């Protein structure tokens, strides 16, 4: 089940701006839930929607973005306004919105996990990190790279914890071909092995020998297999036999 | 019970499709390596028999079991001989291995059918190799002889003693064995230790051993770190050897290619011995023997070494690539469905000589009566004098004309 507010509390203030999905229109206007804060219905009449066809651009499915007039803090009652929102801050009320929905992402796994109810989870998580810090997003970011805000609370479950971490965290093929006729060869062989390895090399039958190579950055795995391929020409051109690269 | 090896090689020829695999299967136990890396190499597989008598009844005596408990007497059997089968394929088209295959041999098996036609050139063409490849103990079996009648069976028996008179091969025996039913084994067994004797072998003679199989012990899964390495599947006719000797490859070996070839062949320590089942300090001469050895895995791959002399360090043989042969012909052509007038031998023409094991294209130079002059393409070893096997094309595929031996 999801429900819960996204910020601190479940009813909006004066002058912040929230973000709604729009179901149904044409009646009086937009009574639509949510996604800024929580899923109780905030309504707009049909005047303060436009700002400058009328019924063709909102209808079914699309985001609208709108500053909060009326406040009736009793059971749940929201006023809506479309008209005052200046284009400059517009943008950082989109990032605002993708922020808070990134937290709504990061609170289910748990949900999902330990069959808790999701609003409590929201509530442990809100009080080191969206409290204090300011937004909890960066926050999870900062764990991420230096883990110091989750010191603040205790952990009821790790292993949930440790997943979180796992989900917040390339491999290049070469072939070499061995065709050897000199006195001792599996030495050699071994001695290849012995620089080419050490990420994982395998055996498939005799002529061929399949090594995949990791790379950190993508572009840094031509520059350990070349050496790899140097080495291994180094290696057979002394005994007296042959080994090809394709 | 005593873990020695193999003492007498004992080869088996037939037709295709007609059983040879099922009868040895029956024979022995162990399943033929026939039937990419590991077994392929040439035609020929890899078996055991086992050779124990209770003698504490008319035919019934020799067993296939180490514990005796099928006929009545539950005393121990007695230990006589160990065998190795060396099974060659009896295809019209592949026939070298075949030939290589006789070279080691000591006692043949011939199996004909008894449903399928009487007279087929194949096993007559087989019958000629033998006896010109110094073998005269010669077993005749009748394969298929369940789904026959009961005076055919007879008429087929009578029909090949008719057949077999004017050949080297005199005192021939003849027993009828089913394979898929498992019957009358026995009587073969019995006559294994009755008609075949054991050639006189000694320490004396110097080292000499022919490698047919190629062997790479490599295995999917496990990691590099764990390596074995190359084994030469090889036969030995002459030569006592021991763990701990240094082993070379004769003909020679391309590493280079501008510049002129000038490398040795191709040395190699001996590291374990596979014979039978199990590793072993000693080889007695007279067996098939994997010989693992310092030589590489990518080189006992696949068709490389088909045919090769091996000898041990302290010995010197000589490596030509013009040979002197004294020929002798026959009158008409085996192996052909039908039978040709074989024609006198003509100027440069391209024909199969097969010395011993050895695989190669010849051309002619110089005809005399007896003594001819061949060129080769792909080098050869000679060591003493020597079996030769010729062979001709007249039509599509190879065909025997008759035998050689080396004036030197």
């Amino acid at each position: 089940t999801s429900h819960c507010r996204f910020y601190e509390n479940k009813y909006p203030e004066i002058d912040d701006i929230v973000m709604v999905n729009v179901q149904q229109i044409a009646e009086m206007g937009a009574y639509v839930k949510l996604l800024e804060y929580d899923n109780i219905e905030g309504m707009i009449l049909l005047s303060e929607l436009s700002r400058r066809s009328i019924q063709k651009l909102i209808r079914v499915g699309k985001n609208d973005v709108a500053v909060v007039l009326r406040v009736d803090k009793e059971k749940g009652y929201i006023d809506l306004s479309k008209r005052r929102v200046s284009s400059e801050d517009i943008i950082k009320c989109e990032e605002k919105y993708q922020k808070s929905k990134t937290v709504h992402s990061i609170l289910r796994y748990c949900a999902e996990k330990f069959q808790i109810p999701l609003e409590e989870l929201y509530k442990t998580i809100a009080w080191p990190l969206s409290r204090k810090f300011g937004h909890a997003y960066e926050a999870f970011k900062l764990s991420i790279i230096d883990e110091t805000v989750w010191e603040g609370i205790e952990p009821p479950s790790k292993d949930v914890l440790d997943e979180l971490k796992n989900y917040i965290s390339v491999k290049i093929r070469a072939d070499v071909e061995v065709s050897c006729f000199s006195y001792e060869g599996i030495d050699a062989i071994k001695d290849a092995l012995k620089s080419a390895e050490d990420v994982k090399v395998k055996l498939v039958a005799a002529p061929l020998y399949v090594l995949t190579t990791q790379a950190l950055d993508k572009q840094k795995g031509i520059e350990q297999l070349e050496s790899a391929i140097e080495k291994i020409t180094e290696v057979i051109t002394k005994y007296g036999g042959v080994c090809n690269i394709t | 019970i005593i873990n020695r090896q193999a003492t007498i090689n004992i080869g088996t020829i037939g037709h295709v499709a007609h059983g040879k695999s099922t009868v040895v299967r029956a024979i022995s136990g162990v399943q033929t390596v026939r039937f990419l890396e590991r077994n392929i190499t040439i035609k020929l597989g890899y078996a055991n028999a086992k050779i124990y008598k209770c003698q504490e009844s008319f035919k019934s005596d020799k067993e296939i079991s180490p514990k005796c408990q099928r006929p009545g007497c539950p005393g121990r059997y007695k230990l006589v001989r160990h065998v190795s089968f060396v099974d060659c394929p009896g295809h019209d088209i592949l026939m070298s291995t075949m030939l290589s295959g006789a070279a080691v041999m000591d006692a043949a098996l011939l199996l004909i059918a008894g449903n399928e036609s009487c007279p087929q050139p194949q096993t007559s063409e087989h019958l000629a190799a033998i006896e010109i490849m110094k073998l005269k103990h010669v077993i005749i079996l009748q394969n298929k002889v369940d789904l026959m009648r009961e005076e055919s069976a007879l008429e087929h028996q009578k029909s090949i003693l008719k057949f077999i008179r004017g050949t080297i091969a005199d005192g021939a025996p003849i027993v009828p064995i089913s394979a898929q039913l498992k019957y009358n084994i026995d009587a073969v067994n019995e006559f294994i230790v009755k008609t075949i004797p054991v050639p006189p072998r000694d320490f004396m003679i110097s080292p000499r051993l022919i490698v047919i199989r190629s062997f790479d012990v490599n295995k999917p899964g496990a990691e590099i770190e764990d390596l074995k390495g190359g084994v030469a599947g090889g036969s030995i006719l002459n030569g006592v050897f021991k763990l701990g000797d240094e082993i070379e490859i004769r003909p020679g070996i391309v590493t280079k290619d501008k510049g002129k070839i000038q490398c040795k062949p191709i040395f190699s320590n001996i590291v374990s011995l596979f014979a039978e089942q199990n590793d072993l300090k000693f080889a007695v001469p007279g067996g098939l023997i994997g010989v693992g050895t310092k030589v590489d895995p990518t080189l006992c791959r696949a068709d490389r070494l088909v045919g090769q002399v091996v000898g041990a360090k302290g010995h010197l043989p000589n490596i030509y690539t013009d040979i002197e042969i004294n020929y002798f012909l026959l009158r008409r052509l085996l192996g052909v469905k039908k039978q040709a007038k074989v024609r006198k031998l003509e100027p440069n023409e391209v024909l199969m000589v097969n010395i011993g094991s050895t695989a190669t294209g010849a051309r002619v130079v110089a005809v005399k009566a007896d003594m001819a002059r061949l060129q080769l393409t792909s080098p050869a070893c000679t060591e003493i004098n020597e079996k030769i096997a010729l062979s001709r094309r007249i039509e599509k595929h190879w065909r025997l004309i008759g035998w050689a031996t080396i004036k030197k």
